[PDB]
């Protein structure tokens, strides 16, 4: 078969430092998504990128202020 | 990498991961051109700098 296009089964992921592993169920049956996250230094704006729904703004602002409840 | 040699152009900066993809190849290929695999953009930042800054 040539060679290993990935790794072995994913406890060898190693967790990365801010993305996070999303399940989306797509059209082409559920596959994941990783949904990535930049965390850039700044003032205190947003943007958001790539073909987004604004749905996932607003789950955003949900889990953003869900946040804001709990920076203490 | 073939456009690379094909240009006259023989050393290369590639991504870490891909250090598997290198071997349905022939020596041709491999040898004239000399690949610096890294995983992050600091190492290829790095190498492509000719001055400090």
């Amino acid at each position: 078969l040539g060679i290993p296009r990935y790794r072995p089964d994913k406890a060898e992921t190693e967790p990365q430092v801010g993305t996070a592993q999303g399940l989306a169920w797509t059209p082409v049956g559920g596959t994941l998504l990783t949904i990535e996250v930049a965390a850039v230094p700044g003032s205190g704006k947003l943007s958001l990128t790539g073909q987004l729904g604004e749905v996932m703004k607003e789950s955003a602002q949900a889990a953003l202020t869900y946040l804001r409840a709990h920076t203490q | 990498l073939l456009a690379a040699h094909q240009a006259g152009i023989h050393k290369i900066v590639l991504p870490k991961d891909n250090e598997a993809q290198l071997e349905e190849l022939p020596k041709e290929v491999l040898e004239g051109l000399e690949i610096k695999l890294v995983e992050d953009v600091g190492e290829v930042l790095e190498y492509l700098l000719l001055p400090e800054p």
